[PDB]
RNA sequence: CCAUGAUAAGGAUUAUAAAUUGAAAGUGUUAAUAUCAUAAUCAAAAUUUAUUAUUUAUAUUAAAUAUGUAUGUGUAGAUAAAAUAAGA
């Protein structure tokens, strides 16, 4: 609806209150987070900042 | 201290009450009747011996037919289920601990 | 004005080759009568980081990331553009196969423009091919009218 | 550096528009061939082959090429600016003291001093040699020329 | 404890490196590479008010 | 005046407005600001917004030099092709392509009318080159509007920067949750990006590799990403994707089902086989017709043979409207009356295939060869393996 | 002396350390005697590796392969129900070791994987080696692990490897397979005469013979050795009534740059 | 180069010499298959089932997995016996033996 | 021995907990990606044989 | 070293509540006008990180009002 | 030729490219607001 | 057999309707977490543009 | 035509489970009940995740 | 082994490097567990070319297939331990103890932010922010509006 | 400050420090590095070349005539990059 | 077991009149606490364990396990908070 604040022209919402991630619908139609912010962390947020672009032995 | 809807840091802080009588399945269960078992109520490889099943596992027939002991961690050391019964049946162990 | 008419209407593949002869527009061009060249336009991502993200190990995993993110292609095609004479001598897109392609493409049409969005493959390279199949599939199945 | 050996940065374009006529790769000349083969190996390279170089150990096996043929002033973790400028006082209003804002690495030919003022053959005439002092500094200079 | 920075600029400087910096900057280098008092206060004062400055007590 | 409007028309609008947006042709055939061949838009990011508009300012005036330069050139070009050209004999064979014309008949395209249409293409191509120069030859340093497509070229908009807040408590001591909430503060994370549009009348490669290189001397602390929009011919023919009837059994909603599209859907397009066996009797007509092609179009696709045999391998013209399909959806039985290697040897596939396709005589049948010959008489017919399974003219159309 | 192992045992050969000796080794300065994961005893190494997976794997003690008769915990030990009991009332539904492994083709799904383990089997010699290479077969993937190939966060060496394993390239998993299981014989000749895919190959031929070229392709995607020379002609022999000019210029460009030039024929 | 006042006298220039632009070029290689071209075509019963190794493989959502859901189907049932599938049971399943099963 | 492998790690101390140095320069925006093409020396000697 | 950069030293400046100057900051707010920087186009300023204030991207060398509109425009308009 | 020749061929200069100084002393002046005897 | 959407709100008031107990679930709202805990793996501008 | 022509045949996915099926004949498994007796009694309890 | 050699000052840091094993592992066995779990829990035909008792079946030998993965990662992501890789700090998302982009819990994003350590713009402590997405909604907006540019654009064809 | 080293590259302090680069500056390029053209270096892989021929060649450069006429002896002997399993002794 | 930094509490005062819609939030210290640079024998998975700002009477459990005990005429002592798009 444009008549409120968080009109987007699209629908943000299923409007089903029995809704989750268990049904077979929601595993269809969800996203994988294969390559995701998820894959980005996994690698970005080592320890030791200087071990994800180099090995310490090597560049010693 | 607040935390986010149904992400508490506590696991193990929910309290399962004494069983309601008007639902009795759609409480501490599976949503769906027609689902399977968990895992926990199966074998997946050639074990050694298991110390105790999971509070987790459903409650079926086989547990007083067979006359297995069966037990589970609590507040104290272990907890087994003697005198097996026939009442607490498609339920999980954890609604009968009372912690 | 049947003059006229010759004298400025284009084949599809007279106007195909005259592109890419002097505006040097890629792509192949189908000289039988039961092809149909399409104008078409493809739009995607290319991105090559430079500032942290090079010249050590961590680069290779991050530039891959960017293309499989980047991996959309949108092939955009006119109706006007479709509605031209084929090789057999009948146009080859009508008022009802018009009709009969928004029907189909709910969505994918829209200001006279039909856009396929193609995020099928890791790759640009299988998702051009990708989009192109379903759009011929779906001219197909719209001439069908 | 030599700015024309771009040039040969566009031979793998020619090359593809002369796929595009037909006209055959292998209907070259040999030396041709051969200067055709050192510009494509020069700017010519695959997405597969850009997935992976420039990794950790082609980057310091490629300084340890550097460093066994004894050229390693272009390396950037091998380089060391040992010497350093300092500010132009002018004539004009000489009562303010100036400070650094922001340091780059420049080559010195920028502000290389005179040749007039400066040793005739000096690289021939002289032998310098810069090397670190052993005893503690207060003032700095920590490597010296000698 | 604490590190020596020498603010005196009488400290910081040794005849070794000023040898070199001498011959890289010089007088003749410098000025090679650069180019009514009430009245006075008055207007000092009152040019705070251009578009760049401020008016300053 | 003034302006009444009703909802259901509003609240349409806005929708509408708001998704059509990626739906711009941005290469057309208009003169002046819009249509040209190819569309480059960099963007360019950076942690400061001043920073990114002075890379954007550098990059708009490298680029206005680089394309000034290649659409001289390309000027050059389109006026000597002008004064004096050869019509291909591809270009014209291309244009002498339709079976029917627009005037009901073959279009009997010459030299003159070929060259005619090339000159109207290269008059509209010199046309665009001149605007390209005429608008980059505008921005002298004294008046310079680099955000105008009129005024620069290549021009820059704007877009809006990426501000992500984060909000976290700042007290390092462990008192109470009012406290820790009062101790909250607010910072944010900034990334500011700037467009710069490229619209040149021709696709030029050498344009491409110079303004792909502006990552090697980009400015300090600044990205770029770059998008192409450029036009591509596509082929559509007949053969592979067919105009026919639906079928005499329409799919039903059965066939639309969770992870049917890997269990009863194939890949599009469906194999249609090329090649045929001519059967004994069936003449060079009857082939045609049984194909549902025409005679010249047979001899034109196997014009090698002058006859045809009782069995031999043609193959099908390529518009052919009767084409079968591989696969035949009728089953293919073997009658044994024996072995499980006789039978996979006459049926020319392979024993486990044979096993597996036939299921139900692997349960029958006992280790023995001659205890499974026994059992050929309960398992009777053999289902043949599916890569054996061959069409036919009649089991394939209704 | 506070050991904290009892033993320990070399790992390079009698025959040449003998001779090495007398060649001094440079060590590292900070810490020169090195007590690494391989000069482990079986037992010491069986039993590190059994702790390291205490959180997912049969390190906790009710997980499984415990070997324990009691626990104590509480003070109050208890005994231990065998799988014999356990199983009356939990049926088994044990597959074996060849229910972990996943077909070839989906590796790509699998980001790169084929074992479904505890720990992430690396394809490539130097994160699960441990003394010799490493070597994944897929055929004995058990849980008690008698090569350790896999990949923990709790061993006595981990922390490299698991630096080694985050700071991996792109289709690292993939190239280390192909690169290990598919290579040209020293005789010079193609590796197409393998047994396990040569039904497979003749009925590509055979549908390419039959003019099914859709289905030769469909079963050519899930090939995972080097197909023979023959399967190519024949894609391409197929190819041509159809003057598919564009797949058969991209069945030839599958075999000539990508699998040892075998189409180049 | 000429420029002696380079950083000395803050003679920072706003825009980057062609000098410069050559050798930034110069210093890297070119993407070969950075340019576009073809002319026979899109690859229609190929192009997409090629090797494993250079395999067309999807991306995102399950729905474009048609042939990993085969793949994975098919290895299932040949691996897993009925005779251990069958011991799976359902809720209701072990429900029907309580004595008020439904209500 | 070549002079040109100048210790670029200082000696250590407690400056390197005590103080915000950094332990390695920042990379460098503007330099290129190492690569590998030159001639052996041997295959220029091949090819004009 | 690489330490060896960190270590140009910075001669200091040859002479003749807390943060606050009292003699600027103590002057009249109807003399000294309540601003805290040039009245320059708001385009040329930056806010600084980890300071308190605003710096133009441009170091010094204010540019006027009129530097931005066109010549003679009312109200700095476009 | 990776360097347009309208940046050094004299034949292809741009009479109207003013220099480097001029433009920034122009838009830097601020003149004298008092152009008339009241206001 | 289907129902066409209800007029009178004692239809859908009386109607075996349930409500949100636990938490709302999107399939492409999986990622990002929940709000204040929204994830974006790569900065770009929010209304960017695909081409 | 008789069918659609890009319609997978039975015997394509037949192939793929033909295991299962060599399974259900040797163990002559005739139905599998997937809801109790008086499944329909009870209009509340028993719903299928897809209902 | 035991702190006899571990050249940092908190051991707890290896937790986070052990953790991205878990990211990893569910980058693995992500889609299998999705597949098999819908296939299983799907009660309606899959399609025209299997029902009834063969669906059944499937059904099963799926389940029995998922439950044989042993290690296969099926945890939900709000029950993995979140702490900064510089500190070894925990902090629950979804509350101003973590900071969802930098990763960091707040301890860590205080000091680095108090610190000359990360390039944040300071804004004022009770607002929205300079973002018109967060002053016209909120974070809920914002959350929003990233979906419509990642996904609800797109044709998806 | 700390055993944790401070990130040169990412840390605003050592960013716009003394002895790096302000934010309020023209942001263009400090120099252009040129190093492969320089001096380029051949190309080693650590991992041997997996397209050689992994043997010795012959060169059979037989006139076609006489390949030809023994071809079907010839199927027996080696061809290029195959090697039959026919006998030495027949 | 690192003792050292931040935080909590938290205040200052010039704007005449006309015009303009304008020209308008700022912190020491005392305190407690703590995960940081500084002094070897042991907290983070098996959680009961008591940790300030909550839904009160027309309709009340469907999808990750998600609360059965305090109705009593809203009846003490102490404590905290604000002059901020509101209307002392």
């Amino acid at each position: 609806s444009p008549e409120f604040k968080t009109f987007t022209g699209y629908p943000m919402r299923d409007m089903r209150p029995g809704y989750g991630q268990n049904l077979p619908d929601y595993i269809m139609k969800k996203r994988l987070p294969n390559n995701t912010h998820y894959e980005l962390f996994a690698r970005r947020d080592i320890p030791n900042e200087d071990n994800a672009m180099y090995g310490k032995y090597l560049y010693d | 201290r607040k935390y986010p809807f149904l992400r508490r840091p506590h696991i193990k802080n929910t309290h399962s009450m004494n069983p309601s009588a008007p639902y009795f399945w759609s409480f501490m269960t599976a949503k769906s009747q027609m689902a399977f078992l968990p895992e926990e109520n199966y074998i997946t490889g050639d074990w050694t011996g298991k110390f105790f099943v999971s509070k987790r596992q459903v409650y079926t027939l086989q547990h007083a037919t067979s006359g297995a002991k069966v037990r589970v961690k609590s507040f104290p050391s272990i907890f087994e289920f003697n005198s097996p019964s026939r009442w607490n049946i498609g339920k999980e162990m954890n609604t009968l601990t009372k912690p | 004005m049947h003059i006229f008419i010759r004298l400025s209407y284009v084949p599809h593949a007279g106007a195909a080759t005259i592109a890419r002869l002097s505006r040097r527009r890629i792509g192949p061009i189908g000289l039988e009568p039961h092809q149909f060249n399409v104008p078409a336009e493809l739009g995607f991502v290319e991105q090559y980081d430079n500032l942290q993200y090079k010249r050590y190990d961590w680069q290779g995993w991050y530039q891959r990331m960017l293309d499989v993110h980047n991996r959309n292609v949108s092939l955009r095609c006119r109706i006007c553009d479709l509605q031209r004479l084929d090789g057999n001598g009948v146009q080859f897109v009508d008022m009802q196969t018009e009709r009969r392609l928004r029907i189909l493409a709910q969505h994918r049409v829209g200001m006279g423009v039909l856009k396929l969005d193609a995020d099928k493959y890791e790759d640009q390279a299988d998702n051009v091919t990708f989009g192109t199949t379903k759009l011929s599939e779906l001219l197909a199945d719209a001439r069908k009218a | 550096a030599n700015i024309n050996v771009v040039e040969k940065k566009k031979v793998p374009l020619v090359l593809a528009q002369m796929d595009e006529l037909g006209v055959p790769r292998t209907h070259l000349s040999r030396v041709l061939m051969d200067e055709v083969e050192d510009s494509l190996r020069k700017f010519q390279t695959y997405r597969s082959r850009f997935y992976e170089w420039g990794r950790a150990v082609k980057q310091f096996d490629f300084i340890e090429f550097r460093r066994r043929n004894g050229w390693l002033y272009d390396l950037h973790l091998m380089k060391c600016t040992t010497k350093q400028v300092g500010p132009l006082r002018d004539f004009n209003d000489p009562d303010a003291v100036q400070g650094a804002v922001a340091t780059a690495e420049i080559p010195a030919f920028f502000n290389e001093r005179p040749a007039w003022e400066r040793p005739p053959l000096e690289e021939t005439l002289y032998v310098t040699t810069n090397k670190e002092r052993y005893d503690d500094v207060r003032g700095g200079d920590i490597y010296y020329d000698d | 404890n604490f590190p020596a920075h020498f603010i005196k600029s009488a400290f910081t400087t040794d005849p070794l490196k000023e040898k070199q910096k001498a011959r890289f900057s010089s007088g003749g280098e410098a000025m090679r590479e650069v180019q009514d008092t009430e009245f006075q206060a008055l207007v000092e004062f009152i040019e705070g008010a251009s578009y760049d400055q401020l008016i300053s007590g | 005046f003034p302006f009444q409007w009703k909802t259901e028309d509003w609240y349409e609008y806005e929708v509408a407005k708001v998704r059509n947006r990626r739906f711009v042709f941005e290469n057309t055939e208009e003169d002046g600001i819009r249509g040209s061949e190819v569309t480059y838009k960099i963007v360019l990011e950076g942690f400061w917004d001043h920073h990114v508009m002075k890379l954007a300012e550098d990059v708009c005036m490298f680029l206005k030099d680089v394309g000034r330069q290649i659409v001289e050139e390309k000027l050059v070009a389109v006026r000597r092709l002008l004064q004096g050209g050869a019509v291909d004999p591809e270009l014209l064979a291309a244009f002498n392509c339709a079976r029917a014309g627009p005037f009901g008949g073959l279009d009997e395209y010459d030299k003159e009318e070929v060259a005619n249409f090339l000159r109207s293409d290269l008059r509209r191509l010199e046309e665009q080159c001149l605007s390209v120069i005429n608008r980059c030859n505008v921005p002298v340093p004294g008046a310079t509007n680099i955000y105008d497509p009129h005024t620069s070229w290549p021009h820059v908009e704007k877009l809006e920067p990426w501000v992500r807040m984060a909000e976290f408590w700042t007290s390092s001591s462990d008192t109470s949750f009012t406290e820790l909430e009062m101790s909250t503060a607010h910072y944010e994370f900034r990334k500011f990006f700037r467009v710069i549009i490229c619209k040149l009348p021709f696709q030029s490669t050498e344009f491409e590799k110079r303004m792909y290189d502006i990552r090697h001397w980009l400015h300090r602390q600044t990205s770029c990403e770059f998008h192409t929009i450029y036009r591509r011919n596509v082929i559509h023919d007949s053969a592979v994707f067919p105009t026919e009837h639906d079928p005499a059994t329409p799919t039903t909603h059965e066939h639309h089902r969770m992870f049917s599209f890997a269990l009863d859907w194939q890949s599009a397009p469906v194999n249609r086989l090329s090649t045929d066996t001519v059967h004994e009797g069936e003449s060079w007509d009857a082939v045609a017709q049984r194909l549902g092609c025409s005679v010249g179009e047979l001899k034109d696709a196997n014009a090698e043979r002058e006859t045809i045999e009782a069995g031999v391998v043609i193959n099908v013209p390529v518009t052919a409207t009767r084409r079968l399909t591989s696969f035949g959806a009728t089953p293919l039985v073997l009658p044994l009356k024996r072995t499980w290697e006789e039978a996979a040897a006459i049926l020319d596939c392979t024993v486990e295939e044979l096993q597996q396709c036939n299921g139900h005589a692997a349960l029958t049948y006992q280790k023995k060869e001659s205890e499974a010959g026994e059992f050929d008489s309960s398992v009777t017919e053999l289902v043949a393996p599916l890569s054996c399974w061959t069409s036919t003219s009649e089991s394939e159309f209704s | 002396v506070s050991g904290v192992f009892s033993k320990g045992r070399g790992i390079g050969h009698e025959a040449t350390t003998s001779i090495l000796r007398y060649i001094p080794r440079a060590r590292v300065p900070w810490q020169p005697s090195r007590f690494g994961r391989e000069n482990l005893t079986a037992a010491d190494m069986a039993r590190l590796w059994s702790r390291g997976r205490y959180r997912d794997g049969p390190g906790n003690y009710n997980s499984g392969y415990c070997t324990e008769r009691t626990h104590v915990l509480e003070e109050n030990t208890v005994s231990i129900i065998p799988r014999r009991e356990l199983e009356k009332y939990m049926p088994d539904i044990t597959i074996g070791p060849k229910a972990l492994v996943t077909p070839v083709s989906l590796m790509n799904a699998r980001n790169g994987h084929r074992v479904t383990h505890d720990l992430l089997h690396s394809y490539d010699p130097h994160i699960g080696r441990l003394g010799k290479p490493a070597v994944v077969d897929h055929d004995n993937i058990t849980v008690e692990d008698p090569n350790r190939v896999g990949l923990n966060a709790a061993t006595l060496d981990c922390r490299g490897r698991i630096y080694r394993w985050l700071r991996r390239g792109p289709f690292f998993q993939v190239d280390n397979y192909f690169r290990r299981s598919v290579k040209l014989n020293r005789d010079g000749t193609l590796p197409t005469d393998f047994v396990h895919e040569a039904p497979l190959m003749r009925k590509i031929i055979r549908l390419a013979h039959r003019g099914h070229l859709k289905a030769a392709c469909e079963e050519y995607r899930r090939v995972t050795t080097v197909p023979p020379v023959e399967v190519y002609r024949a894609l391409t022999a197929c190819c041509v009534p159809g003057a598919k000019l564009a797949d058969a210029v991209s069945i030839f460009e599958d075999g000539d740059s990508k699998l040892f030039y075998v189409s180049r024929d | 180069s000429h420029r002696r006042d380079y950083i000395r006298m803050g003679y920072i220039p706003r825009y980057t010499p062609w000098e410069w632009i050559a050798i930034q070029e110069a210093d890297q290689p070119l993407i070969a298959e950075q340019i576009r071209q073809d002319n026979i075509g899109t690859s229609y019963f190929f192009s997409l089932n090629r090797y494993w190794r250079y395999k067309a493989s999807p991306h995102g959502y399950i729905r474009h997995f048609e042939n990993e859901v085969r793949d994975l189907l098919q290895y299932v049932d040949g691996v897993t016996p009925w005779k251990q599938a069958q011991k799976i049971r359902t809720y209701w399943e072990v429900r029907s033996h309580h004595p008020m099963p439904q209500f | 021995m070549l002079s040109q492998n100048v210790a670029k790690t200082t000696v250590p101390s407690y400056y390197m907990i005590r103080t915000n140095l950094p332990h390695r320069k920042p990379q460098n925006q503007w330099e290129g990606v190492y690569y590998y093409s030159g001639i052996t020396k041997r295959q220029r000697h091949l090819i004009l044989l | 070293y690489y330490w060896s950069r960190y270590r140009m030293p910075t001669q200091m400046p040859k002479f003749d509540n807390e943060f606050i100057d009292p003699i600027d900051d103590k002057f009249p707010m109807s003399i000294r006008g309540p601003l805290v920087r040039p009245d320059v186009p708001e385009d040329q300023y930056v806010d600084s990180w980890y300071i308190c204030t605003s710096m133009t991207h441009h170091m010094g060398d204010y540019r006027p009002w009129s530097a931005s509109a066109p010549p003679n425009a009312f109200r700095f308009r476009p | 030729a990776n360097i347009p020749r309208s940046v050094w061929d004299p034949a292809q200069h741009n009479p109207n490219w003013s220099d480097s100084y001029g433009h920034d002393i122009t838009n830097r002046r601020a003149w004298p607001a008092r152009k008339w005897t009241v206001g | 057999v289907d129902q066409t959407p209800f007029e009178e709100d004692q239809t859908w008031l009386l109607h075996s309707i349930p409500v949100q107990q636990l938490e709302m679930h999107h399939h492409e709202k999986d990622l990002q977490d929940l709000p204040f805990i929204n994830h974006e793996q790569f900065p770009r501008s929010l209304e960017w543009n695909a081409p | 035509r008789l069918v659609e022509p890009q319609l997978r045949p039975q015997a394509a996915t037949d192939a793929l489970l033909a295991r299962t099926i060599a399974e259900e004949e040797t163990f002559k498994l005739k139905s599998i009940p997937h809801l109790p007796q008086n499944a329909e009694r009870f209009p509340h309890e028993y719903h299928t995740p897809t209902s | 082994m035991r702190h006899i050699g571990q050249d940092v000052p908190k051991r707890h840091t290896h937790f986070v490097l052990e953790s991205r094993l878990m990211y990893e592992k569910s980058f693995r066995d992500c889609w299998l567990h999705s597949v098999c779990r819908a296939i299983s829990q799907l009660d309606e035909p899959l399609s025209k070319t299997v029902v009834g008792t063969h669906q059944k079946m499937l059904q099963r030998k799926v389940t029995c297939f998922q439950y044989n993965q042993y290690g296969l990662f099926k945890t939900p992501y709000y029950r993995l331990a979140n702490v900064d890789r510089y500190h070894a700090v925990q902090g629950v998302a979804g509350t101003r103890e973590w900071v969802p982009y930098v990763n960091v819990s707040y301890w860590t994003m205080n000091k680095m932010v108090r610190g000359g350590n990360l390039l944040v713009h300071r804004v004022h402590y009770t607002g929205w922010g300079t973002d018109s997405h967060l002053k016209k909604g909120g974070w809920e907006h914002r959350w929003n509006k990233v979906l419509q540019r990642n996904v609800l654009q797109y044709s998806r064809i | 400050v700390g055993y944790t080293p401070v990130n040169p590259d990412t840390s605003p302090m050592v960013a716009y420090s003394q002895y790096h680069w302000h934010y309020n500056l023209p942001q263009g390029m400090e120099r252009p590095h040129s190093v492969n053209r320089t001096f380029a270096a051949p190309f080693q892989s650590n991992h041997s070349l997996v397209n050689k021929y992994r043997g010795v060649w012959i060169e059979f450069d037989m006139h076609p005539a006489f390949s030809v006429a023994l071809e079907p002896q010839l199927r027996k002997l080696p061809r290029g990059r195959t090697l039959p399993k026919t006998p030495a002794e027949e």
